[PDB]
């Protein structure tokens, strides 16, 4: 049914404004991964976008240089922001580089 | 005089389908009479309408597929309490 | 070991539960022989859509919830018998009009069926609807127990329907740590329109993948399904309970002042009930 969330989220690359995350794609994906991101310790409001699990990767752009960010991935059947979710979320912490 | 109601969240609105709700103190056959009357009046003005459902037992009224241009006309119909534009619901 | 959510609602006769929702897998071991798929269908989609979607049968949401209410191994009331009405499509979408016609179908079925207790689960939400709130009120007046999801908008349940209907038991979601549930950038709704909270995060229940599969799901839909199960248990023992008598018992037996009100906006903390549903002992 709805694809499980990755066992680990890999930070592949990081520029002062961008973050690149990767995961082994599942064999037969269904439906979406909701990628949520925000500044660790709620200085800013949390942002999101949905991505098919099969893409194996996603780029988080427009970030502030040198700040610690938390990325949470949710397995979802429906992409609208008010849907429920499947399985458990997976979180990662990443500090972006300075200018 | 009857009121028009719609969804405050604009992307959830479904214009073109309306629930015409009638006053509780009416006859059972009054829902069908008003639906038929709305259809006749709209046809005179060159508008096609479809009656999707007639409500009994829950609340008195009907479900109509018509142009929003006819709401002014529809709000003037006797026994009408209010008219609601259909909207979306979602699994939570 | 029992699942956390069934531990939480545990303290230290011919009830029918109507579900309005997606299509369900009625041959799943959890609910087999106790769920009937009615002929009711009113959805915004073409009839054949769910046969040409290679991906699924569009029954994951409905099956899980039927499992949460009445599932043999993971349900609240293992008893219950259930009646399924299809009002949510392949995209998880329905209409206010289709939900009305469904409630009207339930009223007609109540008049035909012998005098007995009736629970209606509406695990869906849209914007505040004058007509949907009126239909719910009329059904409640007829002695029907209606249970709805508070909504997953991290907002005031007053802006949502059936959530905002006072004659409906509106259920928010809490987790294993007695915290309100975060869903994406959103989560459980709050405010004066929420009647109580129930387990709604990491809820194990029937998966439509296969007849013996289980999956964990989170949302106010799961929270509402716990309360529909609790109400079905309560009515199985006391079939003559009023909606006011049942609501009174839910509030009375619930766990109190256990939710961290810090997750809610400051102005909403006093307005949100700090109650987590539980069964009578």
């Amino acid at each position: 049914g709805v694809s499980d969330v990755p066992r680990d989220l890999e930070v592949v690359a990081a520029t002062p404004t961008s973050l690149l995350i990767s995961w082994p794609p599942p064999s037969h994906g269904y439906g979406y991964y909701r990628i949520t991101y925000g500044e660790t310790g709620g200085n800013s409001p949390v942002q999101e976008f949905t991505v098919p699990p099969g893409k194996g990767t996603a780029t988080i752009s427009g970030l502030k240089p040198g700040v610690d960010y938390t990325i949470t991935v949710y397995a979802v059947e429906y992409p609208y922001k008010h849907s429920g979710y499947y399985h458990r979320p997976i979180s990662i912490n990443y500090r972006t580089e300075i200018d | 005089t009857a009121t028009f109601h719609r969804c405050a969240k604009d992307p959830w609105r479904l214009p073109g389908t309306y629930v015409v709700v009638l006053k509780e103190e009416t006859h059972l056959s009054q829902s069908e009479r008003t639906a038929r009357r709305l259809q006749a009046q709209a046809a005179r003005r060159g508008y096609l309408t479809k009656i999707l459902h007639v409500f009994h037992g829950l609340l008195p009224g009907f479900l109509v597929k018509m142009s929003g241009d006819l709401l002014e006309l529809a709000l003037k119909l006797p026994h009408v309490d209010y008219i609601e534009e259909d909207s979306s619901v979602f699994a939570q | 070991s029992i699942p956390w959510n069934l531990e939480r609602i545990t303290p230290p006769s011919l009830v029918e539960v109507y579900l309005l929702d997606t299509s369900i897998q009625s041959d799943h071991r959890e609910i087999e022989g106790r769920v009937m798929v009615t002929d009711f269908e009113n959805v915004p989609e073409e009839d054949g859509t769910r046969f040409h979607r290679q991906a699924s049968k569009c029954d994951s949401h409905g099956t899980h919830l039927a499992g949460v209410v009445s599932g043999r191994d993971a349900g609240v009331a293992k008893g219950a018998s259930m009646r399924s009405l299809r009002v949510l499509n392949c995209q998880g979408k329905g209409t206010v009009s289709g939900t009305l016609i469904g409630l009207e179908f339930i009223r007609k079925s109540q008049l035909v069926q012998p005098v007995g207790p009736l629970v209606v689960l509406l695990p869906l939400a849209g914007g505040y609807s004058r007509v949907l709130n009126a239909a719910c009120q009329r059904l409640a007046r007829a002695g029907v127990v209606l249970v709805t999801a508070a909504g997953n908008f991290r907002d005031d349940a007053c802006l949502y329907s059936p959530a905002s209907a006072p004659e409906v038991i509106t259920v928010g979601a809490t987790n294993a740590q007695d915290q309100p549930v975060t869903l994406g950038t959103l989560g459980t709704n709050f405010g004066r329109c929420v009647d109580l909270f129930a387990p709604g995060e990491d809820i194990i229940g029937a998966s439509s993948d296969c007849s013996t599969c289980f999956v964990s799901q989170s949302g106010t839909s799961q929270a509402a399904a716990h309360v529909a199960g609790i109400a079905a248990m309560m009515l199985s023992a006391e079939p003559e309970l009023t909606l006011a008598e049942l609501r009174q018992r839910l509030i009375h037996f619930s766990a109190k002042d256990v939710i961290n009100e810090a997750w809610f906006p400051e102005d909403q903390r006093v307005l949100t009930p700090n109650l987590v549903a539980a069964l009578p002992p």
